[PDB]
């Protein structure tokens, strides 16, 4: 079973940052070619997701075609666009080429900072949200603030004070709030771009059929489907029918979940447990599909054009490796980083 | 294949604020859902 | 393919209804919500002539 | 074998469908893969080859 044996300072420091690796973000290409690893040493793995799905397949094609540190602190957020690769690191977010990142050069385009309160922590950017319509990107992190950035110029237009504690994850739904943000202090905030106010709060642990007072108070994750949202994290699983903010259906869960999504008629979950959660959207448990990692922190579904063999489900959390799964029942294969 | 009361139409058209009335949906199924969350609410 | 897409959206659509429809049948019924607030005004504008 | 009975344990079927040409050999066919997964048939006819061969 300790098939190879590392005998050697370098090497058994290598093997010690494999073993307590934590992998944070999941970025896919602009074609679904590539997959983009954030890591918890700030570093960026890129895999060659079609080279590893090919037929022809060696154990080499599992690993980073271009590893790459680029941050000095963990890498808490990716996001691509139709160009680029952001990515949030220490307090700040870069920018990275796809062209030029495959390259020997690695270098950035631009190094944004938003502008915060001066004190001396230098908080994180924990979401980051890429908003469609408009240039724009959302930050949001320890600040316990939403920043808002142009794409073309470096300059911060919108700055909202909504919540108390930090923020876990944004959302987008395309209405008139459209903005959905929640986080530590226990409330899924509806933020409206146009007004730059806060219309509606949904406290969650305030309802009693949700509470669960063990665990705290603290939302982790947020889906819409534009009517619905499922949220997650501390108090319980439950799905909530917007513009009424009741509880319809609460998914029947111990572990707390730290990522949610729809699927085409089915909710993914992972968190602390070992599997992958597939649930119905009446409430049953449909299916959990066992993972390597002891412990999810990260879904993505590779849906991109002109690359329809580049769709598969990738899960990442608490290890050095990525299961990705070409169905949905089983682990096909995993990426070492 | 397999799976598992009411509004007059003008009187929910017309009585409903429209916040909840949602003249985008004049699709079915959106539609239905207003009626759904106008009878809860 | 085309028709198990429309159905699964289909399956979707159904299931919105019937968790929107559970939470709905656990408050009471209309109609009879309408009849006894009937009744209370009734008595509440006997009682108020009566006051 | 190991590993395909790791898969078979692990995709847990779970099926009131089958109340709703016969091919003889198997179907060794790339593409598919998945269908027969989905089946049960399937996995019977494996598991009783594993039992013969035992």
């Amino acid at each position: 079973v300790p098939l190879a044996v590392p005998l050697g300072q370098t090497e058994v420091f290598q093997a010690l940052q494999r073993l307590h690796m934590t992998i944070f973000s999941q970025s896919v290409s602009p074609c679904g070619k590539f997959l983009a690893a954030g890591n918890n040493y700030g570093q960026i793995a890129i895999f060659s997701l079609s080279s590893a799905l090919s037929s022809e397949a060696k154990e080499e094609s599992k690993k980073p075609v271009v590893t790459f540190q680029a941050h000095d602190g963990p890498v808490y957020s990716m996001v691509s666009t139709d160009r680029h690769l952001l990515s949030a690191g220490d307090g700040e977010v870069k920018a990275w080429l796809w062209a030029e990142m495959l390259k020997k050069g690695c270098k950035e385009l631009w190094r944004r900072q938003p502008p915060y309160r001066t004190s001396l922590e230098v908080p994180e950017i924990n979401a980051l949200l890429l908003v469609p319509k408009e240039n724009s990107l959302i930050l949001a992190g320890g600040d316990c603030q939403l920043h808002t950035m142009d794409l073309e110029t470096g300059t911060f237009t919108r700055v909202l004070r909504g919540h108390t504690d930090y923020i876990h994850c944004l959302a987008l739904r395309e209405r008139s709030p459209e903005v959905l943000s929640g986080g530590e202090d226990g409330a899924v905030r509806l933020w409206d771009l146009r007004t730059a106010k806060e219309v509606q709060t949904i406290e969650v642990y305030k309802h009693e059929e949700c509470s669960r007072p063990h665990n705290g108070r603290w939302i982790g994750c947020l889906a819409t489907d534009s009517d619905w949202m499922v949220c997650g994290g501390g108090p319980a699983l439950t799905l909530w029918h917007l513009r009424s903010s009741t509880p319809t259906t609460i998914f029947p869960i111990r572990a707390p979940q730290k990522h949610v999504t729809f699927y085409q008629d089915l909710i993914l979950s992972a968190g602390q447990g070992r599997c992958v959660n597939q649930w119905q959207l009446s409430g049953e448990l449909k299916a959990q599909v066992p993972g390597s990692s002891p412990g999810l922190l990260s879904l993505s579904l590779n849906q991109q054009p002109a690359a329809p063999e580049c769709k598969v489900l990738t899960a990442a959390g608490n290890s050095c490796r990525v299961d990705v799964f070409t169905n949905l029942g089983y682990r096909a294969f995993s990426l070492s980083f | 294949l397999e799976f598992k009361d009411l509004v007059s139409l003008e009187e929910f058209y017309k009585e409903a604020p429209p916040d909840i009335s949602k003249a985008e949906v004049t699709d079915p199924h959106q539609q239905t859902l207003a009626r759904l969350d106008w009878e809860l609410e | 393919k085309k028709q198990i897409l429309q159905a699964k959206r289909i399956r979707k659509n159904r299931q919105e209804y019937d968790a929107l429809a559970k939470v709905i049948q656990h408050h009471p019924d209309r109609h009879e919500t309408l009849k006894e607030l009937e009744a209370l005004g009734k008595e509440l504008e006997h009682l108020s002539h009566i006051k | 074998s190991e590993e395909v009975l790791a898969v078979f344990k692990s995709y847990k079927l779970d099926d009131k469908m089958e109340e709703l040409v016969y091919f003889a050999k198997f179907l060794t066919s790339e593409k598919l893969m998945d269908l027969q997964l989905s089946d049960s048939n399937f996995r019977r006819h494996i598991l009783l080859q594993y039992l013969i061969l035992f």
